């Protein structure tokens, strides 16, 4: 048994990185109820005609 | 120079002087700040001609 400081004994340890990002956003559901639409200046202005 | 006088005796040593002046440089500046926003959503281009 070789004894060991505390501090030492501490190190012998492996980083797992699993945890990352374990905890989320709820799903995003704006897809099923919205339109994209990409814009290129102060606004964007729609228009149609009628039947 | 001294202007000429009648010589009569010995010659009066006269003295003359020389004069000075000093111009300190001065520094100015001039500037303007328009947004991001507004410089990129400028489809027409009329704030190009700034420069």
């Amino acid at each position: 048994m070789i004894v060991t400081p505390a501090s030492i004994k501490a190190l012998m340890t492996s980083w797992r990185k699993d945890f990352q990002g374990g905890l989320e956003d709820a799903p995003s559901q704006y897809n099923k109820i919205a339109m994209v639409v990409n814009s290129s200046t102060r606004s964007n202005t729609y228009g149609w005609l009628g039947k | 120079f001294p202007t000429l006088k009648e010589w009569v005796g010995k010659r009066t040593i006269q003295q003359m002087e020389a004069h000075g002046y000093s111009i300190a440089n001065k520094t100015f500046e001039g500037t303007v700040g328009i947004s991001r926003d507004d410089f990129e959503d400028d489809n027409l281009g009329i704030y190009a001609p700034i420069f």
